[PDB]
């Protein structure tokens, strides 16, 4: 067996930047090293193919350069559609190994989420269940933080949530949070508050509202 | 445009069976040499083994070893994977590829199956709307709770609308999936107009509509 490594298992850069990912092996390999991209949504294209420099029909901007055991691939322009996951895999002894992989992100100006709480649907609480949805979009950096205040109180429990990869048309994330309980125990309360706390806002943008209002 | 249609059973309850089909079409069947990938959740790619279609051939790895055997078929055009003595660990999405002669690349891959290892009842997902409720750009949505195995299928407008939407990835809380997705349209647009979230499970073979209409 051969270990592939791959040093960085995440990258993040600006638009217009080079970038060069390094996959590095066991062993020699006589060169046979070659490089795939998996964007989100698990779609996968190679890349380049015998120790890199070798194309299939891809962008011009991908090249590769390696020897026995050093291996690199490099990304000269970013374009804000290079966002994927990018692994290597040496096919010369067996079996054949892939590296760890290398998520590569598009550094992007700071934003704010655009946060929206929802009450439980007429639907759902006719079955004796109780959800409410706060969505905090299109925000970055990644790193956000929310939390529920029922009545002016606390969450941890009946909170699930959701984050999903980098937009690829702008380079932003959002994140999606859920607050359950038993229909029984939401019209025990009045207010509901979701709390979400990012860095580009040194008070946290809140959305919330009460049940007789409605 | 060669490419491979994938996506075998899904699901099968853990000690059991499947078979993840790989339909190659848009070269020689026969020619070039099949792959069998393998990516659980945590990321590793794994490398299962390979077959020639034409011949028997095989080359797996010492460790899908009994785990997995490469099944022909020079007819349809079609190359198999059954696994046995499933567990909660072959429960991962399974790629099939297509191995290029002369250098051992993968150089087009199919979709990939997601295998699904249990032996939890199938459920049809629950779909409430979500509706703004506190009486330029507003964000409705769909929560599609309760439901199993993967996948769904949501979107807006019968596939009309597509931008300013966000599905995000489900949460298994006890057996059970939810997940929910939102969709950000200019102020005119709704309730101006009708906005509504087909949810699909073909699991359950579910096929449901709700559109979102104001005050909850």
């Amino acid at each position: 067996d051969i270990q592939m490594t791959q040093t960085t298992s995440s990258l993040s850069a600006s638009l217009g930047d080079r970038v060069t990912i390094s996959c590095r092996a066991s062993q020699d390999i006589n060169n046979y090293l070659n490089w795939y991209q998996q964007k989100p949504d698990g779609t996968v294209k190679i890349l380049i193919y015998y120790t890199s420099n070798l194309h299939s029909g891809v962008p011009s901007r991908f090249s590769g350069s390696g020897s026995g055991t050093d291996y690199s691939l490099t990304i000269s322009n970013l374009e804000q559609e290079d966002i994927a996951t990018y692994f290597c895999q040496q096919g010369n002894t067996l079996p054949r190994t892939f590296g760890g992989g290398t998520k590569l992100e598009i550094k992007r100006a700071d934003a704010a989420p655009t946060v929206s709480i929802f009450p439980p649907s007429s639907e759902q609480l006719t079955s004796g269940g109780a959800s409410v949805v706060c969505f905090l979009n299109n925000f970055y950096p990644k790193d956000i933080n929310v939390k529920w205040k029922i009545d002016g109180s606390a969450r941890q429990n009946g909170v699930l949530n959701s984050w999903t990869d980098q937009d690829s048309k702008d380079s932003t994330y959002s994140m999606s949070s859920t607050l359950t309980l038993t229909k029984d125990e939401y019209e025990r309360h009045n207010s509901y508050t979701c709390e979400a706390t990012h860095k580009t806002s040194t008070s946290p943008i809140v959305k919330s509202f009460n049940r007789n209002e409605c | 445009q060669a490419q491979l249609q994938q996506s075998g059973a899904e699901l099968m309850k853990p000690g059991a069976s499947v078979k993840i089909s790989c339909k190659a079409t848009g070269y020689t069947f026969s020619n070039y040499w099949i792959d069998w990938i393998k990516q659980r959740p945590g990321h590793g790619l794994e490398w299962i083994g390979e077959i020639l279609p034409g011949s028997g051939s095989t080359n797996y790895n010492e460790k899908f070893r009994g785990k997995a055997t490469f099944t022909a078929d020079t007819s349809s055009n079609t190359a198999y994977m059954q696994l046995s003595s499933l567990t909660s660990e072959d429960s991962a999405v399974y790629y099939c590829t297509r191995r290029g002669y002369w250098a051992y690349d993968f150089d087009y891959w199919g979709q990939g199956t997601t295998l699904t290892v249990s032996s939890a009842k199938t459920t049809p997902p629950s779909v409430y709307p979500l509706a703004p409720g506190s009486a330029s750009m507003v964000t409705l949505g769909c929560l599609v709770k309760g439901y199993f195995p993967e996948p769904v299928t949501v979107t807006w407008n019968s596939g009309s609308l597509s931008s300013g939407v966000h599905t995000f990835p489900a949460v298994l809380q006890s057996d059970l999936y939810t997940l929910s997705s939102s969709v950000t349209v200019p102020s005119s647009p709704r309730p101006s107009e009708t906005v509504t979230c087909n949810v699909a499970h073909p699991a359950s073979s579910t096929k449901v509509d709700k559109k979102i209409v104001p005050r909850d």
